[PDB]
């Protein structure tokens, strides 16, 4: 056949590019970074009315100052989350301090290219790349609030705002116009809720969508349905207002 | 690299079937038929010897009936050499159990383990599966007489009567037709011979083309006894049951 | 043709080529441009950081390997991290065991050797990144160009990445000039930014888009980004 | 060592085990239960090295519960004691052997008879009408050799044990803080909460 | 300290006219503490008998091992193992643990089912074979047993006579050993049948 | 060293001395012998300073990891067994630790586990560990009542350490107090034994054999 | 480097055939004919010494090999494969039997060992099956004389008489006509020579034929005296001269 | 030694071996689970390609992982055994180290992780199995029902079905299950489960097996009669109209 770590004639790794395709088919996830914190929202996208929507966990805590959202083959993200949590806790045990958001991200991204059937560089025992992308958001004393996009390519970019998943190209264009360096946390919340509503196949409500944020003061929190339901109601009103 | 020559023995077909298992079963369908029938007072194992010659030494031969334990035996359908590999490890698992608990191994425990070995060749390792199907006849003090079957996939099930190898479709219909819960070992012995007699791809059904065994609890004793009939013993039971 | 001989790095084509290696090289060309040049007292690295969105950051393209050495990358970022990390360890080993700073020429040899292994063995893949290494050791300023093929070359200046040919011809012209910019870092950098602007087209180097690094005589390899490079735009 | 006694009467097995846990100069606990239920009708008591004792007991407990679930059946007391003997027989020749002695008391629901097994850390197993580990046998065996009868009732067994414990409390130098007693029969395992004065 | 003096016990085997006998005490102690009076040290696999003295945990383990090995042997060979063959199996199984041996003193007794010839053999803890024609002793009272046997024994005794001899050798040797006694069992073995008798002896 | 922990109506009292000695040398009179595993869990340290400090801090890391994984507060039973099992893996290597793992969960209520390097893990109501333990036990055993007030319980614990600090050459310096509630532990100060002794002597009338 | 062929080279085809085994059998068919006949007091195995050149010294190449002092083997198919199989068979007879029980393995068990080795080359990773069929003849106290055939698949079966290779079909037919359960060893040898003659194209003498028997104990081939229970090997290769003597009575 | 990547990405972003693993599940006998207000029921169908089996000894479709948790599945039987054994082992380990039996979600997350792992590990193919794991968390009375599939994905359901014709029975459950008023009784819950199976089993008294799980390790499997009775009462609900 053909190696799993083969280069295309254009200088790209096939398995990584094909990986990105699976991620496009995933549920939408959006993140907005502001000087008041970072918001992370996702589309639950349940496949049947009998499925209990709250058992859908696409936003998870890495540490008190770091949270993350996923999109794509979500089962693939468990070991990544695990590695991330271990890395953050381990750092604290060794240095009696919080791990920087960028370092935590760089560590997760180090697993990315560790795949193949015997690549001469160490012992990358993983048959294929991860089929999921992540938005790592958090805060640390040196670089304040931060949002990162970690891809199966091992590369991670920092963004002021970013959307991944099925409605990403559309949602990203929206974030381009809506984002400005002075957004308040509340504005970011509604803004994420609004973009999810535009790209979601279903009518956004507090059950098929979920919000969360991380602030220096209270750390990472996942908004409970009631809190989000109100924000949704508030969004509809400001929209119908003009 | 080597990848080029890898057949990939452990993958799914677009229909969710395991190529090699399916092909191994196909292989087994050309193997001499083996039958298992469980009665109220015992179990009967009968199998047809595939290919024979005037010069073949039948007295010293055994290609289908093997003793695993003093209380468990199996009838083989498939590659004999593959079968012996599995039979040997099964014989060892039985003794490990005996040494650990000081009790003979329950029949299902042994069957499940052997089936698990088979299942392994199905999910990892890149090796071909064993081209073998077993009918297990045994006795333990929890379920008494038991009859099981395992094939290349590693799946196993229990039966009152069953067959493996060639013409199982035909053989099964005949068994389902004349089997009765209150049967007796002698009835079962007769049913087995009749069934093989009708499904044989050969002219007649002679003794030199058969292997026969019974697991009974000889009333005048109280313990379980396995009997692997000898050429002459098969020849006899063959005339008696009216097949001469 | 090609299609039958480019499935892995352990296969020579009928003409003696190694396509997987060549395809890897193609990843460099697709990479953002970066320039390197030196005088007799300093070595400078100027790299154009590329951004994904206008909401994204401009990915760092320069990594410090030791107080006297560092490099710029063009291509797969992860591979640059792996290679620079290896370089950091080799620099470290030299210091701890021999109390000796690693010679830039030695580093080049080590990188060549590490990359070569990933072009003759089944299962692995060539590195898909280009590197420009600058340093100041016991023989002065040095600039090295590293290619995934494992080929490493010492130069007075050069550039890799998209449209790199622009800056390269410029430097091959400005040679006699900048090679004498001794004792004056600001000049060397300015000359570096002039070589790099020769590969622009899309936009123009901004503040959060330009990245500069320098090393030399009494200057430990340091990286300037943002405001710090403003005085060069 | 601690007190570990066992007595197999007509229809049950009784295990008496000291409650004290002493560490050096101080008695740290006086309500310690040196026992683990391996299955509904099988109890194991133990004494020996400080940490090995419980770690071993729980390890055996885990293995038997796993067997119970897998087979949906309860191994006979004889089978369980053989499993335990083999674990200890491997342990004695390992890098760091488990220094634990045990008594396995179980009610065989198939044979409908109680059974008592004594096994030391070397993997030495024996089946007995009554047994003990440590110095306990030295003070109590002469009493059991005398009063023991195969047809004893659970009640008679408890009285015979009480006599043993009294001899232990009179002649033994250490204060083992009384014993916890447990009965194993056709209906399972139960604790005699009233032995502090029975 | 000495593994072969913790539990106590003895075993003795003898040859006679077309017969063999093997006997053992029933004690199992913990140094000076008697623990069991029902610890038999004689086992059999088919028509081959094995007596084992020494550390009890190893006596039990070895028995379980040889039961395991002779069971597989029968399944492959399709015949029961013979005395001569089993002796080799015992020997190589023991030597396999040359530098971490089982602390036992095995004794084999049986009649070859094909030649009818009587057979007995002894082993040291690492497999060295002693194939005696007259008798074999083992255990904490082996010195006493040698004294008893070297005097009481004589060739070609009939089964009923060998019984009296083997028993008197066992019994009187055990009564001079603090770690032996508490009962005794004697096996009289012939081509066709085998009789097992429990003896009456002091219980101190 | 003298460390103690006891269960009562108001939760748990944890008291320790603060002396460190190597032979007859008093290395310090201000050492911490209580590790704040996390806001809800406390660990006491007796024996080897390094061993207790290192593994009890590591325990905290394991507890945190558990809570991120199970989105639920770890039980004292589970927290103590993580330490116990770790320590047991090292049995024979020379670790030296006598410790108390203390917590207050909704599921268990006030809980104290004694865990040492021998691999011993004991759940209990009262524990004292260290060369001064016997002294603290005398004071605790005769004044302990489940119905003690948080105020009295705190004093009892402080008094018990004082008793040991006085008689035991290896105990002293100061007393560190803690109160463990279901909502977390509450630090109750550092009390220099020097000053505390005289104060308690006067106000209490005890330590009559000492001239003041 | 490193053998990276950890997957089977023999696998099932849609029809249920194991190609590599079939092909191995095909190689056996092209091989020179070899046969075996069991008598009441012995067994004989023979084959043709197909000298690949007159310059080659045929003696320096034995197709009939002694495995144990009471067991011998012969084959048809790929000689190199047979040669290594003999080395392995001689070794397993020791490691898996003589070193355990202090006596040589009985014919059926050694055959079982050989068979296992062959079965493994049918499933283990990175190998091809052995391209040979063996005929093992031996004797052991509790089983008497026996003759077995082992095929590339690892399957084996006991025979009264049989042949393998080139003209097996014809040879088997000829053996069925002359075999009976009362043949003495000499009769079997004679029958062997007659059967082998039909398969030989050129010269047929004691220099072109190789023949061995499993018969009585040869105390003269032991090498020492002093142990009553050691009477000598039952395996004996016939000499060129011994063969010719019997060819005149052909 | 064998570490070939069998589960890899294809151009469109799919992992065919995981995809085909699902096809194996669609082929397996149907399984369903519905949670009541105080219990969870698990029903499975029994094939009939061959009939003459010994029901006593033939492995049942619902397996106990611990005394308070059960697992059913659709797909390759041989494959399920491996997961069942691992789950049982993990259940005992968890009790040994945490001193508490596993929650249903924990046990589910474990099985799912094992499945995910077999989708990106060299030399192994994914499990051709999907599972339904039900039970009650220790000292809890709220019913739990989770489902896992070859990819390693899992979630909880009020009711769910897997296997052949599960499309059909799911519809039934979607328009016959009210989260507002879940089957408030073991009886009406078992009924809803048998009703849903009859939509695809086509008269099979001996082709339908039920298992009821109640709080505090109260687990029991119904007998042919008990079930046959439910069938009978249901066919009348139809005819009486
Ligand atoms: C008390 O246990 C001791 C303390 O020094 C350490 C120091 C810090 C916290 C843990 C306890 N440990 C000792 O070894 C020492 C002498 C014992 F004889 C001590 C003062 O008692």
């Amino acid at each position: 056949d053909r190696g799993v770590s083969t280069f295309s004639p254009e200088g790209r790794l096939f398995q990584v590019e094909y990986s990105l395709e699976a991620i496009k088919l995933g549920s939408t996830a959006i993140g907005i970074a502001t000087k008041e914190g970072v918001v992370l929202g996702v589309e639950k996208r349940a496949t049947s009315p009998l499925l209990e929507s709250d058992s859908i966990e696409k936003i998870v805590e890495i540490d008190r100052h770091i949270g993350c959202a996923m999109s794509g083959l979500t089962a693939d993200a468990r070991s990544m989350i695990e590695h991330a949590r271990t890395a953050a806790v381990t750092h604290n045990l060794y240095y009696d301090e919080d791990i920087n958001v960028e370092s935590l991200t760089q560590s997760v991204c180090d697993l990315a290219l560790r795949f193949g059937e015997g690549a001469s560089g160490e012992e990358r025992l993983m048959s294929r790349p991860f089929g999921v992308a992540l938005l790592i958001a958090g805060h640390d004393a040196d670089d304040g609030y931060q949002l990162f996009h970690a891809e199966p390519s091992g590369t991670f970019y920092r963004y002021n705002a970013k959307a991944i998943g099925s409605g990403s190209e559309g949602a990203q264009a929206e974030l381009l116009n809506e984002w400005h360096s002075s957004l308040t946390l509340k504005e970011a919340e509604l803004l994420v809720l609004k973009i999810l509503k535009q790209v979601m196949e279903e009518k956004l409500d507090e059950n098929n969508a979920q919000l969360s944020c991380i602030t220096k003061q209270d750390g990472f929190k996942i908004y409970d349905n009631e809190k989000t339901a109100e924000l949704i109601k508030e969004l509809k009103e400001k929209e119908a207002a003009e | 690299g080597s990848r080029r020559y890898d057949s990939r023995t452990t993958i799914f077909s677009p229909e969710g079937r395991l190529y090699q298992v399916e092909y191994a079963l196909e292989s087994i369908s050309h193997a001499g038929t083996a039958i298992g029938i469980m009665a109220s007072d015992g179990i009967v194992l009968a199998a047809e010897r595939k290919v024979t010659s005037t010069l073949l030494e039948q007295d010293t031969s055994t290609e289908k009936l093997y003793k695993l334990n003093d209380k468990i035996a199996v009838a083989v359908a498939g590659l004999t050499a593959d079968a012996e590999i599995l039979i040997n490890t099964a014989r060892i698992h039985a003794q490990n159990y005996l040494k650990t608990y000081n009790e003979d191994i329950p029949v299902e425990i042994l069957v499940r383990r052997l089936s698990d070995i088979k299942q392994g060749y199905t999910q990892h390792g890149g090796l071909r599966p064993f081209g073998v199907s077993f009918i297990y006849a045994g006795y333990d003090d929890r379920y008494g007489y038991q009859l099981y079957t395992s094939n290349p996939s590693g799946n196993y099930t229990g039966w009152k009567a069953i067959s493996v190898g060639a013409n199982t479709s035909a053989a099964q219909t005949l068994l389902q037709m004349d089997y009765k819960d209150d049967m007796k070992v002698d009835d079962a012995i007769e049913l087995a011979l009749k069934t093989l007699s009708k499904t044989t791809d050969s002219s007649a059904l002679t003794y030199d083309r058969l292997e026969f065994a019974t697991i009974r609890k000889g009333a005048n004793d109280g313990e379980v006894y396995q009997k692997i009939f000898k050429p002459q013993e098969i020849k006899d039971i063959l005339v008696k049951t009216g097949i001469t | 043709f090609r299609n039958n001989y480019d499935g892995d790095t352990v296969t020579f084509s009928p003409t003696g080529r190694l396509f997987q290696v060549e395809y890897a090289l193609e990843a460099i060309k697709q990479g953002s441009v970066t320039v390197g040049l030196r005088s007799n007292t300093h070595a400078v690295l100027v790299a154009l950081k590329r951004n994904a969105d206008e909401l994204s950051s401009y990915q760092k393209k320069i990594i410090k390997c030791d107080e006297h050495m560092g490099l710029s990358l063009a291509g797969l970022a992860p591979d640059a991290r792996v290679l620079s990390n290896y370089l950091r360890q080799q620099c470290n080993y030299s210091s701890l065991v021999f109390n000796r700073k690693l010679a830039v020429e030695r580093a080049g040899h080590l990188l060549c050797d590490k990359a070569q292994k990933n072009t003759q063995s089944y299962g692995g893949r060539p590195y898909g990144v280009g590197l420009l290494i600058i340093g100041y050791d016991k023989s002065g300023a040095h600039l090295l160009e590293f290619q995934p093929s494992g080929n490493v070359t010492e130069l007075y200046g050069t550039a890799i990445g998209a449209r790199s040919q622009g800056a390269k011809t410029y430097l091959e012209r400005t040679l006699d000039t900048f090679i004498k910019i001794d004792g004056n870092p600001d000049e060397l950098i300015k000359a570096g930014v002039e070589a790099i602007s020769q590969s622009l087209r899309d936009e123009s180097l901004t503040v959060d888009n330009l990245s500069i690094a320098i090393v030399g005589k009494d200057t430990p390899f340091t990286i300037y980004d943002g405001e710090a490079v403003a005085k060069y735009i | 060592m601690d007190i570990i006694l066992g007595i197999r009467v007509q229809d049950s097995v009784i295990l008496a085990s000291s409650k004290a846990v002493t560490r050096g100069i101080s008695v740290l606990k006086d309500s310690d239960d040196k026992t683990r239920q391996l299955s509904p009708h099988t109890l194991m008591s133990f004494a020996g090295e400080a940490g090995d004792t419980v770690q071993f007991a729980e390890y055996i407990q885990a293995n038997i519960q796993l067997y119970s679930i897998r087979e949906d059946y309860e191994l006979s007391p004889q089978a369980v004691s053989s499993f335990v003997r083999q674990e200890l027989a491997k342990s004695i020749r390992s890098r760091r052997p488990y220094q634990v002695n045990v008594l396995i008391g179980g009610y065989d629901k198939k044979k409908n008879k109680p059974e008592l097994y004594q096994i030391d850390y070397l993997g030495t197993k024996v089946e007995l009408p009554y047994g003990a580990h440590g110095y306990s046998g030295f003070y109590t065996f002469s009493l059991l050799d005398h009063h023991y009868r195969p047809d004893m009732t659970t009640e008679e067994g408890l009285d015979l044990l009480k006599l043993c414990v009294q001899e232990l409390e009179k002649r033994m130098p250490m204060d083992f803080k009384g014993v916890i007693v447990k009965i194993v029969d056709k209906d399972g395992i139960r604790q005699v909460d009233d032995f502090q004065a029975q | 300290s000495d593994p072969s003096s913790i539990n106590g016990g003895i075993v003795v085997a003898m040859t006679g006219k077309d017969c063999v006998a093997i006997a053992c005490d029933l004690r199992l102690g913990s140094q000076s503490l008697g623990v069991s009076n029902k610890f038999e040290k004689i086992f059999h696999y088919g028509h081959v008998f094995l007596g084992i003295t020494g550390l009890a945990t190893d006596v039990t383990t070895l028995n379980e091992m040889f039961r395991y090995k002779t069971n597989l042997y029968k399944l492959k060979e399709e015949r029961a193992i013979e005395p001569e063959t089993f002796t080799q199996l015992v020997s190589s199984s023991l030597y396999e643990r040359r530098f971490g041996p089982y602390f036992v003193g095995p004794v084999v007794a049986g009649i070859n089912s094909k030649s009818g010839k009587p057979f007995i053999a002894g082993f040291d803890l690492i497999g060295c074979i002693d194939e005696a024609k007259d008798f074999i002793v083992s255990g904490t009272a082996s010195d006493q047993l040698f004294g008893m046997c070297e005097s009481l024994y004589e060739p070609n005794l009939e089964p009923e006579d060998l019984f009296e001899t083997i028993s008197q050798a066992l019994l009187n040797a055990a009564d001079r050993d603090a770690l032996s006694g508490w009962g005794a069992v004697v096996y009289i073995i012939k081509k066709d049948e085998v009789v097992k008798r429990y003896l009456k002896m002091r219980q101190d | 060293t003298t460390t103690l922990a006891f269960r009562f109506q108001g939760g748990i009292i944890v008291a320790v001395d603060s002396r460190a000695t190597a032979g007859n040398w008093v290395a310090s009179q201000t050492v911490k012998k209580v590790i704040e595993i996390n806001p809800f869990l406390l660990g006491t340290m007796a024996g080897g300073a390094a061993d207790c400090q290192f593994w009890e801090t590591w325990l905290g890391s394991q507890c945190r990891l558990h809570e991120l994984r199970e989105k639920e507060r770890i039980s004292v039973a589970a927290a103590s067994k993580i330490l116990s099992n770790l320590v047991y893996q090292y049995k024979g290597a020379g670790l030296s630790m006598g410790t108390m793992i203390c917590g207050y969960t909704r599921k268990e209520g006030p809980t104290i586990y004694y865990v040492d390097s021998d691999g011993t893990r004991l759940k209990g109501d009262i524990f004292c560990v260290g060369s001064g333990q016997t002294f603290a036990y005398g004071v605790l055993d005769s004044n302990y009542k489940w119905d003690l007030s948080v105020e009295d319980a705190l004093y009892l614990g402080k008094r018990s350490i004082l008793a040991a600090a006085h008689r035991d050459a290896y105990s002293g310096g100061s007393v560190n107090l803690y109160h463990v509630t279901e909502d977390g532990w509450i630090y109750h100060g550092n009390h220099d034994v020097g000053e505390l002794f005289w104060k308690v002597k006067e106000e209490e009338g005890s330590f009559n054999n000492v001239i003041g | 480097m490193t053998d990276r062929y950890s997957f089977s080279l023999t696998t099932f085809s849609p029809s249920g055939k194991l190609g590599q085994i079939d092909y191995a059998l095909t190689a056996v068919k092209q091989g020179v004919t070899s046969l075996g006949i069991k008598a009441t007091n012995g067994v004989v195995i023979a084959t043709e010494k197909k000298s690949s050149s007159p310059l080659a010294m045929s003696e320096t190449l034995s197709k009939v090999s002694l495995l144990t002092p009471d067991i011998g083997a012969v084959y048809s198919g790929m000689g190199p494969d047979y040669r290594v199989l003999v080395d392995k068979s001689r070794k397993v007879a020791h490691t898996s039997y003589k070193r355990i029980y202090g006596e040589y393995p009985p014919t059926k068990l050694l055959v079982s060992e050989v068979a296992k080795i062959m079965q493994e080359a049918t499933q283990s990773g990175g190998v091809r099956p052995f391209g040979v069929s063996l005929l093992i003849a031996g004797h052991d106290e509790f089983n008497g004389f026996s003759l077995y055939q082992v095929d590339p698949s690892g399957s084996y079966f006991p025979w009264k008489a049989t042949a393998i290779g080139k003209g097996s079909v014809a040879a088997k037919t000829f053996l069925e006509k002359r075999w009976n359960d009362e043949l003495e060893l000499e009769d079997a040898i004679h029958i062997a020579l007659l059967t082998l003659k039909e398969s030989v194209e050129g010269e047929f003498n004691g220099d072109t034929i190789e023949l061995a028997i499993i018969g009585d104990e040869n105390p003269d081939l032991l090498g020492y005296t002093g142990i009553p229970t050691d009477k000598g090997p039952r395996f004996r290769k016939l000499t060129s001269q011994e063969i010719n003597d019997r060819l005149e009575a052909l | 030694g064998y570490d070939r990547a069998l589960s890899i990405f294809s151009p469109d972003g799919h992992i065919f071996q995981v995809e085909y693993a699902l096809e194996a599940v669609k082929r397996g006998t149907c399984a369903v689970g519905v949670k009541g207000k105080n219990c969870v029921v698990l029903g499975c169908e029994r094939r009939s390609t061959l009939k003459l089996q010994d029901t006593r000894i033939t492995p049942s479709k619902v397996s106990k992982i611990d005394s308070h948790v059960v697992l059913s599945f659709s797909g390759l039987n041989a494959d399920s055994r491996i997961l069942i054994e691992k789950a049982r082992v993990e259940a005992q380990s968890h009790r040994l180290t945490l001193e508490d039996p596993v929650t249903v979600e924990y046990l589910t997350r474990y099985v799912a992780g094992v499945q995910q792992r077999y989708t990106q590990s060299g030399g192994v193919r994914p499990f051709g199995v999907s599972t339904l794991i039900a039970g009650f968390d220790p000292r809890d009375d709220e019913p739990k029902l989770y489902q896992t599939e070859p990819s390693g994905i899992y979630s909880s359901w009020s009711a769910q079905t897997i296997g052949r014709n599960s499309k059909t029975v799911r519809e039934f459950l979607e328009k016959n299950y009210d989260r507002k008023e879940p089957p408030a009784t073991v009886e009406e819950c078992v009924k809803l489960t048998v009703r849903s199976l009859l939509e695809v089993v086509q008269t099979g008294a001996k082709n339908i097996e039920i298992t009821v799980v109640k709080p505090d390790s109260d687990i029991v499997a119904l007998s042919s009669e008990e079930i046959n009775q439910y069938v009978t009462q249901i066919e009348q609900e139809k005819q009486e109209q």
